[PDB]
């Protein structure tokens, strides 16, 4: 371990004593665009900075060469870094070129100091051993996971550090074994670092509403792909939001009264600020209950709102003006009417912030709403960098969203993920129809060659929308077996694939023996051991690593690569 | 036959029997027509079942005989009938219709 749970204050006082002075801004926030939980934890560490008048700054990167490079831009007197949502799985000493000797002061008296500090927060579960054991400026806010379940990997780099006959090299073999297990494993999550910096403001005694939000917002972000995380950590939400909430309840309504409440909140997509026919129209659990993409979903659906007794005249009408004597009774039809169709799992419990009179909003639809933000808000290795900066750009607008005093841009994200997931549907219905998705023994592929809005799938983003629609579609298909499914889509004008290798999930709300064990993402690896030898102008640089930038003339040979590889 | 069938015990019996060739008849191929039809008909909140006379009249063709003489009536018989039916497969539709 490096930073445990416990010890996040001595972090954050180290930071402030090292940089808290007002002469200059000598702290620097590099954050991980495309990464809501990373724009929750740089949210949450501008406001206590904020707080503090620390003067920082906040740079999106999107890619690894990004940092690179502004890490060569970087001057020497910003003496405290923080990297958000990435860096905990590369050598970072390495990738940085960094060298302890140079950026050591007052070594002596067993102790050392540093001119620079990097604390890397991410919750990438593969921490590279150089990062986490074998480097002092760099410093990791580890979760728990490795003073726990890493004392076997903590001896093994160890002994081969400090030993630099037979039963010696045995013995070193045995040890470089048990690292060598520790790789060659699929890159996972298991916190989120939303809920770490509101564990370290706990620890701090800074916790308010806004900060509680923005926690349930960085947690709830995990939900559709790690839903066992969001499961982990939302007993502790819940109890927070009852710690926090004001003793007078059951108070009338007035306009500055901000209320967290834990609520029925279904796992509809935009319940609030859609109509109920599109809200399970459009939900990727609906739709996968029920495969509403083919024809005969659609009559499936029909049938349902009749058999529930709600008229699609009803059902169609946005969610304010719906009668209020079917709004409330939501509860007592959805739990007459949902077993029937296997949509138990629907019915949950979530959090739904009003802002006096502005209306409900729940965690599920907040989220969407930034996502879509930062997917669609605003000769090769030019165009490319322009995307990039877009990219980048798109950053800012979901971060503004986040302010009360902008419900102006939330709004436009909610209508922007609600194009976003109409676009997702038809795509989704066009590969499915045509059976693009050509099945393998090692992993399904799925190249998206020609179409409409073609352009949407360049952001990584939006590709796994559109992954996590597949995958969810896939795991309620009893014959179909869990495998590691394959997206790419041409951009014409770069003449560049991208190649998304996602991972599968079992059926949502299945709780199992096997379901406990998570689902690793093996891509990672394979993609660098392919690019490592024949060279294919493969551009590995982001910071989600199962995602590459590929020739399109290149992008045959490489699977062939890749299924001749057996890594994954 | 107005007050034939206006009859309470002569309506019930006319009222059972007309449920009983909506919830039974089956046509050469097998499967239940109207039980079909009453699905499309609550599917797409319709209002309105087609019913063949040519069925009607095929079985229990008192009835058909009936509704050619005094439809009047046994329109009414027929129309709570189908809303029974109805409201057996989808049940609280009178909600929609």
């Amino acid at each position: 371990m490096y930073y445990g749970i416990s010890q996040f204050s001595e972090a954050y006082n180290k930071i402030l004593r090292n940089s808290s002075s007002h002469s200059s801004c000598q702290l620097v926030i590099f954050v991980s665009c495309l990464n809501i939980d990373a724009l929750c934890a740089t949210k949450m560490l501008s406001l206590l900075f904020k707080k503090q008048l620390v003067q920082s700054q906040i740079v999106p990167i999107f890619g690894y060469s990004e940092l690179r490079r502004h890490y060569s831009q970087l001057d020497d007197n910003i003496n405290s870094l923080l990297l958000v949502g990435f860096g905990g799985v590369i050598d970072l000493e390495a990738f940085l070129e960094i060298d302890p000797q140079e950026y050591v002061i007052d070594t002596d008296s067993g102790e050392q100091s540093f001119r620079r500090d990097i604390y890397v927060l991410d919750a990438h579960r593969p921490w590279n051993l150089d990062n986490i054991f074998g480097s002092q400026i760099i410093q990791c806010f580890d979760d728990g996971t490795v003073d726990d379940t890493l004392g076997e990997q903590k001896e093994a780099y160890y002994k081969l550090l400090e030993l630099d006959r037979k039963q010696r090299k045995k013995q070193i073999h045995e040890y470089e074994g048990v690292l060598e297990e520790y790789y060659s494993q699929g890159t996972t999550v298991v916190n989120s670092i939303s809920a770490q910096i509101y564990s370290l403001l706990s620890a701090i005694g800074e916790t308010n509403l806004s900060n509680l939000w923005l926690n349930i917002l960085g947690t709830t972000s995990l939900d559709i792909a790690y839903a066992q995380v969001y499961n982990r950590l939302y007993p502790l939400l819940q109890d927070e939001v009852k710690r926090l909430t004001p003793s007078s309840r059951n108070s009338v309504k007035t306009p500055d009264t901000l209320t967290l409440n834990i609520q029925p909140d279904y796992y509809l997509f935009l319940l609030r600020h859609s109509s109920l026919y599109d809200s399970f129209y459009y939900s990727n659990y609906v739709n996968a209950k029920l495969s509403l993409w083919n024809e005969n979903g659609k009559k499936r659906l029909h049938k349902m709102f009749a058999r529930m007794g709600i008229p699609l005249s009803t059902a169609q009408e946005t969610w304010l003006y719906m009668d209020h004597s079917i709004k409330r009774e939501l509860g007592i039809i959805f739990d007459k009417n949902l077993d029937r169709y296997g949509l138990q799992d629907i019915i949950r419990d979530g959090f739904v912030r009003t802002l006096g009179y502005r209306g409900s909003i729940s965690a599920s639809e907040f989220v969407e709403a930034l996502t879509a933000l930062l997917e669609v808000g605003n000769n090769s290795a030019q165009k490319l960098t322009n995307l990039r900066k877009r990219w980048v750009s798109n950053f800012w607008l979901s971060w503004d969203a986040l302010d009360d005093r902008k419900v102006e841009l939330l709004n436009r994200g909610i209508q922007l993920a609600q194009d976003l997931q109409r676009a997702i549907f038809n795509t989704g219905v066009a590969i499915l129809e045509k059976k693009l998705i050509k099945h393998l023994r090692i992993y399904r592929l799925c190249v998206l060659q020609d179409g409409p809005d073609l352009d949407l799938y360049r952001n990584p983003l939006t590709l796994l929308r559109l992954g996590n629609w597949l995958i969810e579609c896939c795991a309620e298909s009893e014959d179909k077996q869990l495998l590691p499914m394959v997206l790419a889509s041409i951009d014409e004008n770069t003449d560049t694939y991208l190649v998304a290798g996602l991972t599968p999930r079992y059926p949502r709300g299945l709780d199992t023996i096997h379901t406990k064990k998570p689902i690793l993402n093996n891509f990672s690896m394979a993609f660098q051991q392919i690019t490592a030898e024949t060279d294919a102008k493969v551009r590995i640089d982001n910071f989600e690593s199962s995602i590459i930038e590929i020739r399109r003339e290149d992008l045959s040979p490489f699977l062939e690569k890749l299924t001749l590889s057996g890594l994954l | 036959y107005s007050e034939w069938i206006t009859q309470p015990n002569v309506s019930r019996t006319i009222a059972r029997e007309l449920k009983s060739f909506l919830l039974e008849y089956t046509d050469e191929t097998g499967r239940s027509v109207y039980g079909a039809r009453i699905r499309t008909l609550g599917e797409m909140n319709s209002e309105s079942l087609e019913v063949n006379y040519r069925h009607l009249a095929e079985s229990k063709a008192i009835l058909a005989l009936f509704l050619a003489k005094c439809p009047e009536e046994m329109l009414k018989i027929f129309d709570l009938v189908a809303m029974e039916a109805t409201e057996l497969h989808y049940p609280d539709y009178a909600r929609i219709h």
